[PDB]
């Protein structure tokens, strides 16, 4: 198993530069193209450069000039991409990936890095349990959630019982405003098993280092 | 800038039966070596990009072999033979013949299946918000089918369209069918001065909107 493991999440100041990475595992390095690509929240991909471990060879998006540039380590097998002067035009998720060989595309890809671009302070969320009781809620499947409030940047993890609750559960995209997030998330379980069988959410905010468990009772 | 045009939207396709995606180039994607530089990806919700097809129509490795694709040179087709619940996202046609390499903006590929009213539950605000002198009302609408669906905020019975925030998923990768969650945010000051609120959906499955609604009192 090829692997290409990003460098997490990053929040930085306008007019700075950040400098994210690629590790590479399961080829040889020095062998292929690595590439970097960009997606803005909501919008299709842009190409930034690849690069070629071995030579090193970069090949570059000549719209990022002066912005991206792109190095590689061969004692680590970790590609470098470092982005300068740095605006909220720069807030994307970036994706690095493997070039499968002679001309025959991306065929491994990382799990992105997102980098928001911004003079706005990290705010861990405020996390609220959203339960019926009001109104007996229909009748053989009970719908549960948290709202997930006040918080920036993006990312926040939502899970359920740790994870261990998953089908039937909705995570809605996050909506700024006012320079904040606000998320929801539901879950729809069996009637006959809340509150009998516990239902908690799981709301995670690396970007803060706060992570917090809101419990769903009655 | 060599430009790839892709239609935004797939019509919806009845899961099982064959789709095709189209892309157009400004220029031939075809080499003086013989090469052409066209590849597809798809790109799933929350998912990084995956490669389907290059070379305009060799079948990536780790692609199922339902994905086909052809093409002039200048013009190309992706094909799905049997289209899967599974296969919902956006397909991107790219090409890397010429500095910048570019994408085509993507098509999204939407199943088409049989029509679900959505199942709507409302939330009072927490009390924990309260104490923070915020009044979060929270309507989930669930499980729909089409897409299309309006949501009515009602206070007193007055239609408040003033601090309501929608977010919608994108279609279920199991079921095929589409969330919504729309939040009224409130003072507790103006929360506490008022006594029903309600989440009113109008959706092509019922002739009246569906309703939930609670009372402070
Ligand atoms: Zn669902
Ligand atoms: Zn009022």
């Amino acid at each position: 198993e090829v692997q290409l493991e990003e460098s997490g999440p990053e929040l930085v100041r306008p007019g700075t530069s950040v400098k994210i990475s690629c590790k590479a595992s399961g080829y040889t390095f020095t062998n292929y193209w690595l590439g970097w690509v960009k997606q803005r929240p909501g919008h299709g991909f842009e190409w930034i450069g690849d690069i070629y471990p071995g030579g090193v060879y970069t090949t570059n998006n000549e719209k990022f000039r002066g912005k991206a540039i792109l190095t590689a380590d061969t004692s680590s097998s970790t590609a470098y991409m470092q982005l300068s002067s740095l605006t909220s035009e720069d807030s994307a998720v970036y994706f690095c990936a493997r070039a499968g060989g002679y001309y025959t595309g991306g065929d491994y890809w990382g799990q992105g890095t997102s980098v928001t671009v911004s003079s706005a302070k990290t705010t861990p969320p405020s996390v609220y349990p959203l339960a019926p009781g009001s109104a007996a809620q229909t009748n053989s499947m009970v719908t549960l959630g948290c709202l997930v409030k006040g918080y920036f940047p993006e990312p926040v993890t939502v899970t359920w019982n740790s994870g261990s609750l998953s089908s039937g559960v909705h995570t809605f995209p996050a909506v700024l405003q006012s320079d904040l997030y606000t998320l929801s998330s539901s879950v729809t379980v069996p009637s006959s098993t809340w509150p009998s069988e516990t239902v908690t959410c799981n709301v995670a905010h690396p970007a803060s280092s706060t992570k917090v468990d809101k419990k769903i009772v009655p | 800038d060599i430009v790839l045009t892709q239609a935004a939207f797939s019509n919806p396709v009845t899961l099982g039966a064959s789709a095709s995606i189209s892309c157009r180039s400004s220029k031939s994607l075809l080499n003086s070596n013989g090469i052409i530089h066209m590849y597809w990806y798809l790109q799933k919700p929350g998912q990084s990009p995956q490669l389907l097809i290059y070379q305009m129509s060799k079948l990536a490795s780790g692609a199922p072999d339902r994905f086909s694709g052809s093409g002039s040179g200048t013009d190309f087709t992706l094909r799905i033979s049997r289209v899967e619940a599974e296969d919902v996202g956006v397909y991107y046609c790219a090409q890397n013949l010429e500095l910048p390499y570019t994408f085509g903006g993507g098509t999204k590929l939407e199943i088409k299946r049989a029509d679900a009213a959505p199942t709507v539950s409302i939330f009072p605000p927490s009390s924990e918000q309260l104490t923070s002198g915020g009044a979060s009302v929270v309507c989930f609408l669930n499980n729909f089918y089409p897409k299309d669906i309006n949501v009515k905020w009602k206070i007193d019975g007055s239609e408040r369209q003033n601090g309501v925030l929608n977010s919608w998923t994108d279609q279920d990768t199991k079921d095929s069918t589409y969330s919504m969650s729309s939040t009224l945010t409130l003072t507790k000051d103006e929360y506490e001065r008022h006594n029903s609120y309600t989440c009113e959906a109008t959706h092509k499955t019922s002739t009246s909107p569906i309703v939930k609604s609670f009372n402070r009192n």
